[PDB]
């Protein structure tokens, strides 16, 4: 399965999705800079509308514990 | 790990498979539970950075946590480099080089280099510095993964 | 494997059955998962080519992958022979012969020959050359077997 | 079971068939040259029409990752 | 088996129960599968004929195969005797006797005799001769037991 | 779950509650003095009315075996 095919379900906790992401990211062998680009970009983009909304409110500069606690009720 | 031989010197010996498997099994069974930290600490007795990356790299599952830890290890390493600047002028022929955050993380150093630092007189505890970063990052995880 | 004895010399000792079985069990359980590569690397510490063919030959199942690996090992071996030409004139009585791709793959060399190269001064790391080919071929597999 | 009796189903993924092939090839003890001949020949010949069609388009010189990714949707 | 002791001599030591049981378990689980042959080969490292009959005699089940093997071992042994005739005149006081097919099969020789031949200089590899017969007979079985 | 969210049920034995408390207290990393403050304070406060009543009669200076034997019939 390709990294672009990794997406969050409509009922799937973000948490279970983030695990899937760094597992597939774990099978990507690209430069770190590209993998940083993938992190800030693709993760949020394939996140579900309800959490996506939430993550837009965190702004930039956000870290994984704060994202992970931010989308917990969703 | 680096262990003391019968002759009375410190030499490297490899870690055992049922030690490896015991590390695996702990993680399988108790995931993020606090008992993992003393457990880790015992099984990391006399361990190298190289052995510590081996233990972290051999994890399966909990990849969000594994990434959070990595990023904590690099932050703590960035902080090592910040706090301890490189030293004045060229490296002496008679001496061996001071470590950086990445030598502590095992990344830029070789095993023989890791044995030089630890076995030499004075010895430098690069295991124990990485160990605190691991334990610190373990606290971060434990606190997050509390529900 | 070739291990250091108490006396302070490097001697060959056989690999253990519960080590063998641990290799088997890893493959059974985690198939093509990435954790297999650090795992391999730890269990291949101080290992010979001969022991590495033993480990590959003792696999059951995943024969498409096992064939892809074989063919990668031969390609990497063909490449060893290409990059390193044979040396000028006859072999000296005082010296031992340079390895080929097939000696690295363990095929054309005997154990005592594999111990000559590794234990001799300078030593040549024919394990580590095969190890990269195995790891490289492991990347090929992992990348393919991603779904 | 004989190597000639190894064939791909009409709904069977090629992948599952290629596994069967190198398992049975694993129980053949013939010279390597003969086993090379078997590889390029018998594998494609007993492959199903839909994939067979696909494999004909790869031409010669093809390797197993490219065959295996080539017949994936079939 | 005949193993090298710390002192630097070749001495006999007994084979281990969890080695024995590992031999049993392989046969239980993988029956006639090809992985049995490398597996056998590893567990037969440094083994005597006597230990090889022990391993064959301790099988349960697959008695048609066990008989086919026996009969292959005797054929291969009959062939040893054919190809290598007995030598000229009486046996020297200063020397020890040449083996027959049945000494290789372990039948007519004693352990101390099996240790004489292997430890002596030149050594004769009566294990490796029986080993080929076992592997050859293993091919016969594997080929038949293919379905 | 937060330490403030740890409370005793109306039918739950105190004992089962005290176990929950020092497990959650086990995941708090605060100074010992603060954790002492939490011990004497929060434990009794979130204890149920029937046992709470009991614990008020023990007075201050009380130790865990005496609290644990004090609320046993409740």
């Amino acid at each position: 399965t390709s990294i672009l095919d990794i997406r969050q379900g409509p009922k799937e906790p973000f948490r279970d999705y983030v695990d899937r992401f760094y597992k597939t990211l774990r099978a990507e062998q690209a430069s770190q800079e590209v993998k940083n680009w993938m992190t800030e970009t693709l993760l949020v983009q394939n996140a579900n509308p309800d959490c996506k909304t939430i993550l837009k409110a965190l702004g930039p500069g956000a870290t994984l514990e704060e994202m992970m606690t931010a989308c917990q009720g969703v | 790990p680096i262990v003391q031989n019968l002759q009375g010197q410190m030499v490297h010996q490899a870690i055992s498979p049922r030690t490896l498997n015991a590390w695996v099994k702990v993680v399988e069974e108790k995931a993020f539970s606090p008992e993992v930290i003393p457990m880790f600490s015992a099984l990391s007795e006399g361990a190298t950075p190289q052995d510590l990356n081996t233990m972290l790299n051999t994890v399966g599952g909990h990849q969000a946590a594994m990434q959070m830890l990595k990023e904590t290890i690099n932050e703590e390493a960035a902080e090592w480099d910040r706090l301890h600047p490189v030293h004045a002028g060229p490296i002496a022929p008679g001496q061996m080089r001071e470590p950086r955050g990445s030598d502590i993380a095992g990344t830029t150093s070789t095993l023989q280099e890791q044995i030089g630092w630890m076995t030499h007189n004075p010895p430098i505890p690069v295991g124990e510095i990485y160990k605190r970063w691991i334990i610190l990052g373990l606290n971060k995880i434990v606190r997050m993964y509390s529900p």
